[PDB]
């Protein structure tokens, strides 16, 4: 099931969708916003694609001329991987006001949300954005993994010293 | 409801936490915390209070810059010993008050609010301003008669002294100024003059040394000539003895203290004593602080002066603040009277009792009430719309 | 063409004992000469000078540090010797297959006050055994079950300092246990089948295992040896006994470690093959089949991996490794 | 602090310097505080009747008529005697202290008053103990707590805590520390028996209006005749006493952690993508 | 090959003079700057800030001497050199809702914009002002790029509405009749004398041929789309490898050069015996880029040459930097690339 190819069709998708260009409104008088996110001309959004490597980890790519909005939602092994990915998830999303790639809420349906501007694909190379992507997924399981690891250790190393006294 | 809650203002040069209602601090420790020089429970191993000032082992680390926090998972676990170690109270079964600096950051607060609600799961978060509480505690100096949210007031203290202006609980940013000499920098100077003036004083001692000479001796006087006159003239009643006791070879230290106990205290009517890159006394700022302000509430700012902080418990200080500034306010008015072809412009320093924190006395005094029950953000509240929900902090008890 | 010069003279100054029987203050400026000029200057040079007349001024400077009761000169020339190791393969053969090893290991054992002097020989031991090509057995004598007893007390309990002892020793026992033999002569194995009440060194091991990264490898030579965490972890794993060490909840973490590791493992890797003999290990010796966990996954995993009709030979020998590991009922 | 101090600081500071200011022969200064403790104790701290010269010190506590049903009048004038008083109106215990006469050794005392909690609710503890050893099988409900209550009960001593577990992550982290405690018994194979129950208490506690939920707990403390004896008696007492808060302590503190460790990785992840700008 | 590092956002719109001996731009700015070129080393003369917010489109009228531009300011100024300083005059476009070019008559101008109009606009004597007529027969879509043909009376624009149509902007009252092209004999404003076949991807680019035999347009389906009025208007599509073309400009006559999304200028020849396009390859042949520009092709003109035989083609692209070409060079390099 996992492997590297889905990061890599991951990323040849994320690198096809980074296309955009800033682009006025055509409804609202001198208004600019993400096509992706309000979806409001039909003409303008492509058809949205999703990939899934497996039932439970996948990550859909929604893309407009003016927008690209990638949610990503990660794998669920057990109860606490998911109360810390949901922790981390949302650490990350109070930050939104930093990651001007991201947005505050998760996607429905998804774990995480991310909505690459075409202001924040002008304004960024879109290689280093696509290595941004992968590194975040990759980064995301290592850093889940080593926070697991870490709190069990502390959990054992309180009971022993709980229990030693 | 039956239970107290906890207030904590967490200074630059000194933390002071307890009880709201209280007299006094329960327990009112230093700015400084423990550290390591890392996984499983290397975050437990953390000391803070007095406690930490002189580890060998571990190193001692400053939070609070400024006013400002510089390090936050470390005011974190201070924050942490001050609610498990020093108070040992039921964080989810008591609210909390939390103090912010005049130049507090939005952002700031935000995150201030996720590790207090986050973390703790405390049952009420507020987080206040210190001015506004001051001018509170200020408040308790003046009875009935004159008890408002109008007024200018200066907290000085060990890392930044400032002038801000405020009106009805809500400051004038605008107006705001910031002073260059704070409580650490009148100590530097009392070392450094002490340094140059007599000798037989251990360098391991000396700092502190100059701390005790900053506080049991030092005056600030009227006249910076007879201070001095009366130094060389008599010398035998004014010139004072200090004592103590050397860390390392436990014997007897001596050290005479006189015209630095002046000097020190002086160095904030005159900044350019020991600032090449100040030139502006407190006068001035003040003066300055109260006139960019808006004009109709200039008079409230100019008639509510409040002194809040620790550095301005020196005394006779706020005498010749009025003093100077009346001067130069009945100066202007005589100037326009008479080329005027204008009524008395009141003036008036206040000295709260517990001038020292007033920010923490401030706080408690608004705690008490029952309307902090109901101004105080409640984690139902925080839980339910976000971080946004301590973002603005209600004033009231006018 | 100065610093040959520099580094032969310094070599020859030091090998006269003349340097023993000299200044500590001269003698801190040769050596700091001789590492700026290892550490600073180029690497064929210094390679040549020191492998020079069969490593005649390692040997040299081996049997000086092995002669000086100095403790920052021992820093210094275990600093140097870190460098000359950080040249090339040859320089690490030649100290390897020297006393250098025995000495640091009775130095690391009898002067427990120097932190920073233990810490600098245990990096320079770490990496002396980082290629583990030969195997001398008179080096045994000083560096054996005693010594792993006394290196597992020192992760497990921990010494009265900066704490960052504790890693490197953890890395010198990857390193120690990388030229190790079978689970039948393997002295850490037989330590650790000694005193298994340390739950410490399995949580470091845990941790080092998930990084993904590897503590031994620091230079880039050619003829890179094997993983350390796979090999160790074979070795743990390779008897009842070695492996009781994992605990209750312990081992099921380690399995899913195993098991995401494995899954994750694209075709066409070395490390898949690796982690697949690992978890055909953690099965046979330790009690997989007791709590039935984590198997199912597993079980879906190798499906599709003995589906997998790869052309190249790297996913063929996997294939044949989980074909030799398919003990299934 | 790993584990949770057991005397109060505050009334120990107090006590400490209102003692050393008297031992210079200064003058009797007022005081005048209110304090709090774990468990959501009541501290109150004033001068009586205006007099400098006398100093009490009250305690308030939710259950301390199921306390003072187990007997804790004795233990309480066995521990202070003359220092005891005549409860303050509306505290449950008020010690009195007086200027003018005092004892040499101030250690004692402090240390002895700033465990004020500890020696309240040891009463129960001491009892239990006395009964396990005379052998007087077949003989406690304590609500130390507003939504929790500790419950105590031939070889062995039981002590099951039924506490709750407001926030659903802390929940989870609990479930992590009890699943590591029960199996304890790795570390030190001296040390007690620990067992952990998730939605319903145990056997001995069933049907006894046992308050059930998936936001409770109910976690039982085995004992035996080593740690139950006298001669460690303080000590497991201290502990004991202090289960529930060091348990909720130390998962907070895995929140701290947690929150440094996620702080860490988004100044990772942050600098990556302040490493994907131009300049 | 000649890259010059000017800024380091994006760029918009590039302009040329007459005699090439200024260059104007703007960066994604409420103003629009002019610069020229003295010695190795260009620095900036001119500096118009009139509009009142970021500049889409402009262009320069070489013989008149005089650039008109028009962006997200709803407005349209047609600049002209004053003494030492560029005057503006404020040309109402009359749209309710990002692109501009000359005529080769230069005497009117066509504004293509959002408001699924063409509003071409021409300049009244007799009431000293500028006028603007709305073409928008249809069209349901922006106007993305808008390019001229050789009888300066047709005009054509690609729209988001997949597709490139080549409609009459002539206003008889600025200019004489049209003569008879093979693009149609009946030429009326507003009348739609060709339109595309494509139901997928925005048609970023679009540009006619020297000879006006030939429109082609780039779009955004990764997609190329010459038509040819020679052979009964036929349309001869294909599909590039590569991302998607964002400028489509003719070199020759049967040999067009265009970039885009792909970052990288790349040459096609389209053989008009088989009636197929062809690729050539990629002319731009050599952070961690492997072509010039950083970023994605915005804009390409022409510095010499004209569209039979450029001398020397200019790129201006989202990587903030001029990007001047050669055919000689280009032609000297790769030996495979046949024009
Ligand atoms: N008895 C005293 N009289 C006058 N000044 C004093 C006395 N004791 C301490 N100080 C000075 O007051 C300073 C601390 O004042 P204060 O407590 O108001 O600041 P803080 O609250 O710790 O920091 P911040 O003002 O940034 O919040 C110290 O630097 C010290 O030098
Ligand atoms: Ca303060």
């Amino acid at each position: 099931a996992t492997l590297r190819p889905y990061l890599s069709a991951v990323r040849a998708t994320l690198q096809a969708a980074l296309c955009l260009e800033n682009f006025s409104s055509q409804v609202v008088e001198r208004h600019n916003k993400p096509e992706v996110e309000v979806r409001s001309s039909k003409e303008l959004l492509l058809q949205p694609v999703t990939i899934s490597r497996n039932e439970k980890e996948k990550v859909l790519i929604e893309g407009s001329i003016n927008s690209v909005r990638v949610s990503i939602a990660v794998k669920q092994a057990d109860e606490i991987e998911k109360i810390l990915c949901h922790k981390f998830m949302r650490f990350m999303m109070m930050r939104a006001e930093n990651f001007f790639i991201l947005r505050r809420k998760p996607v429905e349906g998804y774990d995480i949300s991310f909505l690459i501007t075409n202001f924040h694909t002008e304004q960024m190379y879109k290689h280093k954005l696509v290595d941004f992507v992968i590194h975040f997924m990759e980064e995301i399981d290592k850093e889940i993994s080593e926070m697991k690891l870490s709190v069990n250790a502390r959990a054992r190393i309180v009971a022993e010293e709980f229990l030693k006294n | 409801g039956r239970l107290p809650a906890c207030v904590v203002d967490c200074g630059t040069g000194y933390t002071k936490l307890g009880y709201a209602g209280n007299t006094e601090p329960q327990f009112i420790i230093p700015s400084c915390i423990a550290i390591k020089e890392m996984k499983g429970v290397d975050d437990l191993d953390f000391f803070i209070g007095d406690e930490a000032i002189e580890k060998p082992t571990y190193a001692t680390k400053w939070p609070i810059r400024h006013g400002i926090v510089e390090d936050w998972d470390l005011m974190e676990r201070f924050m942490e010993q001050v609610i498990f170690k020093y108070l040992r109270a039921e964080p989810e079964d008591h609210y909390f008050l939390l103090t912010e600096p005049p130049l507090n950051t939005p952002e700031n607060r935000e995150y201030t609010a996720e590790i207090m609600f986050e973390s703790f799961n405390v049952p009420g978060l507020y987080i206040a301003v210190q001015a506004v509480l001051a001018l509170a505690a200020s408040w308790t100096s003046r009875q009935v008669g004159e008890r408002t949210l109008t007024g200018t007031v200066i907290d000085s203290g060990d890392g930044v002294t400032h002038v801000i202006p405020v009106a009805e609980g809500y400051v004038i940013g605008s107006c705001i100024k910031h002073i260059p000499i704070a409580g650490r920098d009148i100590t530097y100077f009392i070392q450094q003059l002490l340094r140059d003036r007599e000798v037989g004083i251990p360098p391991e001692q000396s700092l502190e040394t100059a701390k005790a000479v900053k506080e049991r001796y030092s005056y600030v006087c009227p006249d910076l000539v007879k201070e001095f006159n009366k130094y060389d003239t008599d010398g035998s009643k004014w010139i004072k003895q200090y004592t103590g006791i050397n860390a390392i070879s436990k014997k007897e230290f001596s050290i005479d203290v006189g015209y630095e106990r002046f000097l020190g205290p002086e160095i904030f009517f005159h900044p350019e004593f020991a600032n090449p890159d100040f030139t502006q006394p407190i006068s001035e700022v003040v003066d300055e602080v109260i006139q960019n302000c808006p004009i109709d509430v200039r008079r409230p700012l100019y008639k509510n002066i409040v002194l809040s902080g620790g550095s301005t418990m020196f005394r006779d200080f706020g005498r010749r603040l009025q003093r100077d500034l009346k001067r130069t306010v009945d100066a202007r008015l005589k100037l326009s009277e008479e080329l005027s072809g204008p009524k008395p412009i009141d003036v008036q320093v206040i000295t709260h009792h517990m001038q020292r924190y007033a920010v923490w006395f401030g706080g408690s005094m608004l705690a008490s009430t029952p309307e902090f029950y109901q101004v105080c953000h409640t984690k139902k509240d925080y839980e339910e719309i976000g971080p946004s929900i301590c973002r603005h902090n209600p004033v009231f008890g006018v | 063409c100065h610093d040959q010069q520099r580094l032969e003279v310094i070599f020859a100054d030091l090998a006269r004992s003349w340097a023993l029987y000299e200044d500590e203050g001269v003698i801190r400026c040769y050596l700091e000469e001789l590492l700026h000029i290892l550490t600073d200057a180029d690497p064929e040079v210094c390679k040549k000078m020191c492998k020079r007349n069969e490593f005649e001024s390692v040997l040299a400077l081996v049997a000086y540090y092995q002669m000086e009761h100095r403790a920052s000169l021992r820093l210094l020339l275990l600093k140097c010797f870190g460098a000359m190791c950080s040249l090339d393969a040859a320089i690490i053969s030649t100290l390897v297959s020297s006393v250098l090893p025995v000495e640091l290991a009775r130095d690391m054992q009898t002067d427990t006050q120097d932190h920073q002097k233990l810490c600098y020989s245990a990096l320079i031991l770490a990496m002396v055994f980082s290629m583990g090509e030969a195997v001398p057995y008179a080096h045994y004598e000083h560096l054996g079950t005693p010594f792993a007893q006394f290196l597992l007390n020192i992760v497990e309990d921990g010494l009265p300092t900066t704490e960052q002892l504790p890693d490197l020793c953890v890395n010198l026992l990857l390193a120690l246990n990388l030229h190790l033999p079978a689970a039948d002569q393997n002295v850490i194995m037989a330590a650790l089948s000694k005193h298994a009440n340390v739950k410490i060194f399995s949580e470091k091991l845990l941790l080092l295992l998930n990084r993904g990264d590897d503590p031994v490898r620091i230079f880039k030579h050619e003829p890179q040896p094997p993983h350390s965490v796979l090999k160790f972890l074979q070795d743990v794993f390779g008897s009842p006994a070695t492996a009781a060490i994992f605990y209750h909840t312990d081992m099921m973490a380690l399995i899913d470690i195993t098991v995401r590791h494995i899954a994750d493992l694209s075709p066409g890797d070395k490390l898949r093959m690796e982690y697949l003999s690992l978890m055909h290990a953690i099965v046979r010796t330790t009690p997989y089949l007791q709590h039935r966990h984590r198997l199912p996954d597993l079980q879906a995993i190798l499906r599709r991996i003995l589906n997998e009709e790869e052309t190249s030979p790297q996913c063929q020998m996997d294939r044949m490794i989980v074909r030799e590991m398919c003990k299934e009922f | 602090m790993i584990l949770l101090e057991v005397n109060n600081r505050i009334i120990e500071e107090t006590l400490a310097l209102k003692f050393e200011n008297a031992a210079a022969g200064n003058k009797p200064e007022a005081v005048e505080v209110t304090f709090a403790d774990f468990d959501g104790v009541l501290y109150h701290i004033s001068n009586p009747n205006g007099d400098k010269t006398k100093v009490m010190v009250s305690i308030s506590l939710k259950f301390y008529k199921e306390l003072q049903a187990h007997g804790a009048d004795e233990l309480l004038k066995r521990v202070y005697g003359s220092y005891l008083v005549n409860p303050e109106s509306g505290y449950n215990v008020s010690l009195l202290y007086d200027l003018e006469n005092l004892p040499a050794s101030k250690d004692s005392i402090v240390h002895q008053a700033g465990m004020l909690k500890r020696n309240c609710f040891a009463s129960v503890f001491e009892k239990y103990f006395q009964f396990q050893e005379e052998g007087k099988e077949g003989e406690a409900v304590i609500h130390y707590r507003d939504d929790e209550t500790m419950y105590v009960e031939k070889d062995r001593v039981t002590v099951v805590f039924s506490t709750v577990f407001k926030d659903d992550d802390d929940v989870v982290i609990g479930k992590v520390f009890m699943q590591e405690f029960k199996e304890g018994r790795r570390a030190s194979h001296t040390a007690p028996q620990v067992l952990f129950s998730h939605r319903e208490p145990p056997l001995e506690l069933k049907d006894t209006d046992a308050a059930v939920g998936d936001n409770i707990g109910y976690i039982t403390f085995v004992l035996f005749p080593r740690h139950t004896n006298a001669s460690a008696r303080d000590n497991t007492i201290n502990l004991i006493h202090t289960f529930r808060d060091y348990l909720h302590y130390h998962i907070k503190c895995s929140k701290a952690y947690i929150h440094t460790r996620m702080r860490a990785k988004t100044s990772d992840f942050l600098k990556v993508l302040n490493r994907a700008r131009p300049d | 090959m000649a890259y010059h590092s000017f800024l380091v956002e994006p760029i918009s719109c590039h302009a040329w003079n007459k005699d090439r001996t200024q260059i104007a731009i703007c960066p994604n700015n409420h103003e629009v700057h002019i610069y020229e070129k003295s010695g190795n080393k260009w620095v900036q003369v001119h500096e118009l800030k009139e509009h009142n917010g970021q500049v889409t489109g402009i262009d320069w009228a070489p013989d008149s001497n005089r650039i008109v531009t028009c962006g997200t300011d709803r407005n349209a100024y047609v600049w002209t050199l004053k003494g030492r300083t560029w005057k503006p005059t404020l040309v109402i476009l009359r749209i309710n809702r990002r692109c501009v070019r000359w005529a080769p008559n230069e005497k009117k101008f066509a504004v293509g914009s959002g408001s699924r109009v063409i509003s071409i606009c021409y300049f009244e004597q007799e009431n000293d002002w500028w006028v603007c007529k709305h073409i928008k027969k249809p069209i349901r879509s922006t106007v993305l790029s808008l390019d001229w043909h050789p009888n300066s009376v047709l005009l054509a624009a690609g729209s988001c509405d997949f597709k490139c149509r080549i409609f009459s902007a002539y206003i008889k009252e600025v200019e004489e009749r049209p003569a008879p092209t093979p693009w149609g004999s009946k030429m009326p404003f507003g009348e739609l004398m060709f339109e595309s076949s494509s139901s997928c991807g925005w048609v970023h680019g679009v540009c006619f041929s020297a000879n006006g035999s030939r429109v082609a347009w780039v779009s955004h389906d990764s997609t190329v789309c010459l038509a040819d009025a020679d052979k009964k208007m036929a349309v001869a599509t294909l599909a590039s490898e590569t991302l998607p073309l964002l400028a489509v400009t003719f070199i020759t006559e049967s040999s067009l050069v265009a970039a885009g999304h792909d970052c990288f200028p790349v040459l096609f020849t389209y053989d008009s015996a088989a009636g197929k396009l062809s690729f050539g390859g990629r002319l731009d042949v050599p952070a961690g880029l492997d072509s010039l520009h950083k970023n994605s092709v915005s804009q390409i003109s022409v510095l010499s040459g004209g569209k039979a035989k450029c001398s020397q083609f200019c790129t201006t692209g989202m990587d903030g930097g001029m990007s001047i070409w050669d055919v000689r060079s280009l032609e000297s390099a790769l030996k495979d690339l046949k024009i």
